[PDB]
């Protein structure tokens, strides 16, 4: 699973 | 003429114009433009295609060849034919009541779109690297830096994007061919 992503 | 211009540049005091180029799919592309250079003053940008230098077509040139031609260019004065940022596209979005346009990113690459957000409505795509936000270049910046730019933006968020596979190919730095030769062509003469 993706991790430590950023929300814009 | 569409998307194509002809520029004249002049080498600076140190004999430089401020470029690194890269051969991709039998074209030549801008990999790096130095700030406050001859190249920056004539509006060269990451990902620009260089069709001609000093009257010669770049088609099929290696990176080495293109660099050699510029290095050895007898004139102070250099002509180039440029196709502007061919692989970039612009998307304009609008922030919601929480200050967000609706996409998830990592390492500058869009990885998910929030359904029914501005990004969704505007058809933003994943597997795309962000190049500019509201006129500010973000190529090479850390994600926290990108986040800060988005945070401080007004409601209108205009980004440019490029498919990640193309972006990675343009930005990827090759070993000197010097080294590639040494290692490739290991055939004794005698």
């Amino acid at each position: 699973a993706p991790t430590n992503e950023f929300y814009a | 003429k569409q998307g194509i211009r002809e520029v004249i540049l002049c080498k600076d005091q140190d004999g430089k114009i401020g470029l690194r180029l890269k051969s991709i799919d039998n074209g030549i592309f801008v990999q790096l433009v130095q700030a406050n250079s001859p190249a920056s003053l004539v509006g060269l940008r990451f990902g620009d295609q260089v069709l001609q230098i000093n009257g010669e077509n770049c088609a099929g040139w290696s990176s080495d060849k293109a660099h050699k031609v510029l290095k050895q260019a007898f004139g102070e004065k250099i002509t180039m034919t440029i196709r502007d940022r061919p692989f970039e596209r612009t998307i304009t979005m609008h922030k919601d009541s929480t200050g967000h346009v609706g996409f998830i990113f990592k390492n500058g690459k869009i990885t998910s779109i929030v359904k029914d957000s501005s990004a969704a409505r505007n058809g933003l795509l994943t597997e795309h690297n962000i190049c500019e936000i509201n006129g500010q270049n973000v190529i090479g910046l850390k994600d926290s830096q990108i986040a800060d730019i988005l945070s401080t933006s007004g409601t209108v968020v205009t980004i440019t994007i490029m498919p990640a596979f193309i972006f990675e190919h343009i930005i990827k730095r090759m070993a000197p061919s010097i080294m590639k030769s040494l290692m490739d062509h290991t055939i004794p003469e005698v």
